[PDB]
């Protein structure tokens, strides 16, 4: 905080420049403050003497770029998605050039796979161009351009990762949310890929043997359950959803949304904390109904609290609401079991909806205090 | 019918010049930027269900029971309508043998209530509190300005007839220096308002120190 | 450390009068710019602890070094006698007022090194050292624009670029104490604005600063407040609100010239205009006419509201033929513009709400 | 060396900064009695300088 000029600075935030050989071309030898950052120190980092010379680090060549809006960078960000084709093509020719230099900063490498990102997203969401507005296996089957792009951009996310994993170490690359996150989404995409081509290779071998054919031309309304495609499309949806939520990766970035981004974070752990305790008293509830139930399987009017998984679900959708009170009525002149359930339930909306949501809020805010 | 709903938004205007409900609209509405910047998010999440439950009940068009997420304009009002409850759990079922996509819509529609009507609502919830307090904190003089900002409005001359009937056709200085004058007293009696710190009781311990030397000094003559 | 040294220095620090006075008449060796473990010599211990006289001895005594940050170190810690003592010292003869005077070592300053004598008693808020320095034509330079192309400026971005920021920054706050802005300009409040504003303007500019700049607005708004806050008659109240009732015309036949007012408003100051003080000649103007109206209750109100939406038609029709009357008169006044622009409204809703009149059942 | 020369001007500004951020505390009673002790000290000295 005493510093006062550059040199006091450089000398409190990288120690001694001459001994320390240089970084880079013009880069300060960042390792104390790599050092600073690995002792979460979280204050030596924040504090505006070092924010100056972390962002004038950020901006090498875009000097410029600083004073612009923040619609503006958005405009470069979309220019960077159009143009980054031609961005790959150059750098690969010419190594140093005015572009050159410029996409070597670490801002135009954000931006850079911000727009890639941004590309992918797009991709997914076209991929389904022939249902916007509305709506032979060999011909389902088969792969589309866009069903490749995908499939390469996957391929890329995977590499990267790996490279990554080779230049960490194990324990290194995986104690990171954003690396366990994006393995379970690269996973899960592989996961989907790999049943389409199983799939496909089904389909292949049938139309390449012109019965055993007689399957492979059924309609979708008597296709087995256990078929390759119906597991792909899923994998395919919740790989989906991961690719999205991935993108909360580059919203710290942002001043306006970065630290509402922050701050909301650091409320999960206590989320996750009382939701043991909710899942317990949930289990309590569950098999307390499951066994009351059990006999019950065709004098009730559902098949609510049935099964362990129809009572599970029941319990669940139970918190939300879309759980109606017939779920206790039955059909046989018994009112004992019936007002049973009917106290049970009662007393399960009354510890869930109100006791413990309640109390969810109220950590949820001393908490976010 | 879009024009009236917002004609009758438009009531707001003069409701900050009363005392009862001024600070109280300033107070709401001094909260509705935090609200949007959790919306852009709330917006983000809402896509991205958005998307994936489209592209899981794409193909089953005709086995759903509904149309609940067969188009995209379909899943977005779906999902829209499962934050205030008023979308059912029949949205899942399909009436082909195939449970694996069942259960996966299951489990993305659970996780999807979870995120949005526990998680993210608490947490906007919370944003509220944390900025209305300080809000409360300043609520008066807010209003106070708001109000002066109303009365200067009108206080032109060139406006006099409402919407209908529109459409046809020196001392100075000696004041100052006299204020100037209590100002600066005002400000060192204030200065003098504070707590005595350590600094402040050693230059009296030395004061007694260098007297202490002077008078036993004389003394030895 | 030439224990005779460091007797003198342990008298100089403790007030030891008699044996700082016949050192430095007997000794005739003894090192008088000697310093102590932190390389404070006698005289910036003297000053320290606050010692006149042993101050005064010490410069009576020549080739005597560290007086500039004797002064600065005087002027930070108050000490108004102190700095009045050494400002007499010859150094100082109106000549070294606003390199390497004002080093407390070999290397460095005791502050930053852009922080003249007037910057330093303007940020600590000494108003008698302040007036002194005044008097003694010590002003602040009121630095350039942020995006000033001249070569002095453009010299310093290039030579440093975090010197000049910080350079920069302590000059606004000197200028935007409130000790500086009572007792340099002619007109305190309108000079305390318009710095105010331009505080405003480069806290969006410089993203680092922004907090700094932010706080010295704030500092200037509550200088403007505190001197909005100690107005004792309507006079005073005027020359405050409204500025030079001479220089400025009148802005109505009976109005006070809101101007200053205006512009106020315009830099978002939130407390000059909500104090009570501009509270009451604010309600003063907003009620001309309406004298008696002023102490009704709230239905009173409502009821004069719902009388000028049924009475607008009239109020119309009398506005064009008799510009000036008992009722015209009042139909000019703010608050009856108020409340017929309301009841026009209310005139609006109602026309909205009965174009449905068919299917109300 | 310059690094040297940087971080002892840098430790001599902490430390006077430190000394003058523990004067910004308030006085507390140990520390207004220490004063009241001197001036008793102050004054049997000086009765006794009266007294011979
Ligand atoms: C806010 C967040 C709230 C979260 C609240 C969450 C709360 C969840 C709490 C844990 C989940 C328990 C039930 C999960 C379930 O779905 O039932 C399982 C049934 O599987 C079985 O048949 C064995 C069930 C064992 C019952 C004992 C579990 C309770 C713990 C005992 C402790 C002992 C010590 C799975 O069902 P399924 O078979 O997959 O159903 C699909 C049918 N199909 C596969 C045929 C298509
Ligand atoms: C608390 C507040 C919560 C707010 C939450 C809000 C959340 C809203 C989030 C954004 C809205 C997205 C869907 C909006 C929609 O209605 O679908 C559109 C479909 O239009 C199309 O056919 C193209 C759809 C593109 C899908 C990609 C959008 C998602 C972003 C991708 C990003 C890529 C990077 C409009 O539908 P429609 O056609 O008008 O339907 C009417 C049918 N009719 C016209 C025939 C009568
Ligand atoms: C415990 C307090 C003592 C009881 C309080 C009031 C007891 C008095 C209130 C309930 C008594 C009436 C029960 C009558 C009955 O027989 O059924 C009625 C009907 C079938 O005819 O069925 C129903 O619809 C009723 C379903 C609701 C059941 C009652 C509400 C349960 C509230 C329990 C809360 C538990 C505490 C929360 C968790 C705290 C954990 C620390
Ligand atoms: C994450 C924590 C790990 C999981 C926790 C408990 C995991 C244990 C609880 C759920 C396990 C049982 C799932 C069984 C199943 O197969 O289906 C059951 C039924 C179809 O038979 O379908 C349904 O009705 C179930 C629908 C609900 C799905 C489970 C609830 C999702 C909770 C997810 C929360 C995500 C975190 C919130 C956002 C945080 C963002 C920072
Ligand atoms: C980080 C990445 C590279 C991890 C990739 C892991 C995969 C190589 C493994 C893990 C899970 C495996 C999948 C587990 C489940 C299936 C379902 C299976 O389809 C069936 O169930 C058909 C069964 C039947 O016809 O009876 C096809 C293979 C597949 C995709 C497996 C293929 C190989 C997978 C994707
Ligand atoms: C355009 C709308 C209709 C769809 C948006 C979906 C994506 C294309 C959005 C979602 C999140 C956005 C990103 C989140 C925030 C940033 C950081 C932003 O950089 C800043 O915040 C300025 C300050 C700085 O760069 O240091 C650059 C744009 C970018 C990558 C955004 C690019 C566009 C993204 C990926
Ligand atoms: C806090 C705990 C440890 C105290 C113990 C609780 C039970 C002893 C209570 C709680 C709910 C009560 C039950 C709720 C209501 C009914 C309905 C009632 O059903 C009938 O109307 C009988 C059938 C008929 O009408 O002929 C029988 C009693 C019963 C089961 C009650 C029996 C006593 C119960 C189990
Ligand atoms: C009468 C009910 C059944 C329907 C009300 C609908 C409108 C006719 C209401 C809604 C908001 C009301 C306005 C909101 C508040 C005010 C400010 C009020 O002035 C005051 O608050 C007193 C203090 C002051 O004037 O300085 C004069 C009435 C008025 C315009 C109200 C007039 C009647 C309005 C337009
Ligand atoms: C946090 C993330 C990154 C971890 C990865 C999550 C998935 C690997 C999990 C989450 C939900 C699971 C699914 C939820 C429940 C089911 C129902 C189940 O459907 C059946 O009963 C099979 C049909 C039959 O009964 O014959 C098949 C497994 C499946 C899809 C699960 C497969 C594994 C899934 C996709
Ligand atoms: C602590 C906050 C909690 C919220 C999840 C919002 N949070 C974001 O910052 C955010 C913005 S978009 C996004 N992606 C996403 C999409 C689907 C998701 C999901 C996350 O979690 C479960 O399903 N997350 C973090
Ligand atoms: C910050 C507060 C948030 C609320 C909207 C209430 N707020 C009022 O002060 C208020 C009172 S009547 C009204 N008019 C109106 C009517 C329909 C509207 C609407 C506003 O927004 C959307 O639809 N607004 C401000
Ligand atoms: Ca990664
Ligand atoms: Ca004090
Ligand atoms: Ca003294
Ligand atoms: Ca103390
Ligand atoms: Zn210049």
């Amino acid at each position: 905080d005493l510093c006062r000029n550059t040199e006091e600075v450089e000398a409190i935030l990288n120690g001694d420049v001459e001994t320390l050989q240089s970084g880079d071309h013009g880069r300060p030898n960042l390792s104390r403050l790599k050092l600073a950052i690995k002792y979460e120190v979280k204050k030596f980092v924040a504090h505006p003497n070092c924010q100056q010379q972390l962002l004038s680090i950020w901006y090498e060549n875009l000097s410029g770029l600083r004073q612009q809006t923040m619609a503006v960078k958005f405009l470069v960000v979309l220019a960077v998605a159009i143009g980054l084709p031609f961005l790959a093509l150059i750098y690969w020719f010419a190594p140093c050039s005015k572009m050159g230099k410029i996409m070597r900063g670490p801002f135009m490498k954000f931006v850079a796979h911000a727009a890639s990102f941004t590309i992918f997203l797009g991709l997914l969401v076209m991929n389904a161009a022939d249902r916007f507005e509305g709506t032979f296996r060999m011909k389902t089957s088969c792969f589309s351009w866009m069903e490749m792009l995908i499939i390469s951009w996957v391929i890329g996310m995977i590499w990267a990762e790996c490279k990554e994993i080779w230049t960490q170490g194990p324990k290194e690359y995986l104690f990171e949310l954003w690396n366990m996150l994006d393995f379970g989404m690269l996973a899960i995409f592989a996961a989907s890929f790999i049943a389409r081509f199983m799939a496909f290779w089904h389909a292949s071998k049938a139309q390449s043997i012109i019965d055993n054919v007689k399957y492979y031309n059924l309609a979708r309304i008597k296709w087995d359950p256990s078929d390759p495609q119906i597991i792909s499309e899923g994998l395919y949806a919740i790989a989906v959803v991961l690719s999205f939520s991935r993108i909360a990766y580059i919203l710290p970035a942002n001043e306006s949304f970065g630290p509402l981004q922050i701050s909301l974070g650091r409320t999960v752990k206590d989320i996750f904390k009382f939701m043991v305790i909710f899942i317990m008293v949930f289990v309590a509830f569950m098999i307390g109904m499951f066994n009351l139930y059990s006999y019950y399987i065709g004098a009730k009017q559902n098949e609510a609290f049935t099964t362990v998984e129809e009572s599970f679900k029941t319990l669940f959708w139970a918190i939300f609401g879309l759980s109606e009170v017939k779920s206790v009525v039955i059909n046989y002149n018994h009112k004992f079991i019936e007002n049973i359930g009917y106290v049970l339930y009662g007393v399960y909306n009354v510890t869930m909806v109100i006791v413990l949501l309640n109390m969810l809020i109220a950590m949820i805010n001393s908490s976010f205090q | 019918a879009i024009a009236v709903v917002l004609s009758f938004s438009r009531i707001a205007y003069i409701l900050p010049a009363n005392e009862s409900f001024g600070p109280l609209q300033i107070s709401l509405g001094r909260t509705v930027k935090d609200i949007f910047k959790f919306m852009v998010i709330f917006i983000m999440v809402f896509v991205a269900f958005m998307i994936g439950m489209f592209n899981l009940y794409s193909y089953y068009i005709g086995a759903k029971q509904n149309e609940a997420f067969t188009t995209v304009e379909e899943s977005f009002k779906t999902l829209f309508w499962a934050i205030f409850g008023l979308s059912e759990v029949k949205s899942v079922v399909i009436n082909y043998n195939h449970k694996f996509i069942e259960n996966i819509g299951y489990v993305l529609y659970g996780v999807y209530n979870v995120t949005m009507v526990i998680v993210l609502l608490n947490m906007l919830i919370a944003m509220i509190n944390s900025s209305f307090q300080e809000i409360e904190d300043d609520a008066d003089v807010e209003w106070k300005f708001a109000r002066a900002k109303l009365w200067f409005s009108y206080f032109e001359e060139g406006r006099t007839l409402p919407v209908p009937f529109n459409l046809v056709p020196r001392q100075y200085q000696k004041i100052m220096k006299r204020l100037i004058k209590r100002y600066v007293l005002q400000a060192q009696i204030d200065k003098e308002s504070d707590e005595v710190n350590e600094g402040e009781l050693k230059e009296i311990k030395q004061d007694i120190s260098s007297l202490r030397y002077e008078l036993l000094e004389e003394k030895s003559q | 450390l030439s224990i005779e040294e460091e007797r003198f220095l342990d008298a100089a620090e403790y007030g030891n009068i008699p044996v700082v006075r016949k050192m430095l008449e007997e000794c005739h060796s003894l090192n008088v710019n000697c310093v102590d473990y932190m390389g404070q010599n006698a005289l910036q211990l003297a000053v320290a602890n606050e010692h006149l006289e042993i101050t005064e001895l010490l410069l009576k005594k020549e080739n005597l070094s560290r007086v500039g940050d004797a002064l600065l170190l005087a002027i930070s810690k108050g000490y108004v006698r102190i700095v009045e003592a050494i400002l007499s010292h010859p150094a100082f003869a109106e000549g070294k007022r606003l390199d390497d005077f004002y080093a407390y070592d070999e290397d460095g300053t005791r502050f930053s090194h852009d922080v003249t004598p007037i910057i330093l008693a303007a940020h600590c808020q000494e108003y008698e050292i302040v007036h002194t320095l005044l008097r003694k034509g010590a002003r602040i330079e009121r630095p350039h624009d942020y995006f000033c192309k001249c070569n002095d400026c453009n010299q310093k971005q290039k030579h440093d670029s975090f010197s000049h920021s910080r350079s920069r920054i302590n000059a606004y706050k000197g200028l935007a104490s409130p000790a500086y802005l009572s007792l340099s300009s002619e007109d305190p409040v309108m000079t305390a604005l318009e710095l105010s504003n331009e505080l405003a303007v480069l806290a969006n500019i410089e993203k680092e600063f922004k907090n700094d700049y932010k706080k010295l607005s704030m500092q200037c708004k509550d200088f403007v407040v505190g001197l909005l806050d100690l107005c004792r008659n309507t006079e005073e109240v005027e020359a405050i609100l409204n500025g030079d009732v001479e220089t400025l015309q009148s802005g109505d036949h009976g109005r006070p010239n809101l101007s200053r007012l205006k512009l106020a408003i315009k830099y978002e100051v939130k407390k000059f205009v909500a104090h009570p003080n501009c509270q009451q000649q604010l309600l003063s103007i907003w009620y001309e006419n309406l004298s008696g109206l002023r102490q009704q209750t709230m239905a009173v109100k409502f009821l004069v509201v719902l009388a000028v939406a049924i009475g607008l038609p009239f109020l119309a029709l009398i506005y064009w033929f008799a510009p000036c009357s008992k009722m015209g008169k009042i139909m000019r006044g703010p608050f009856m513009k108020f409340v017929a622009h309301a009841a026009s409204f209310t005139i609006f809703l109602g026309l909205l709400v009965m174009n449905a009149a068919d299917r109300f059942e």
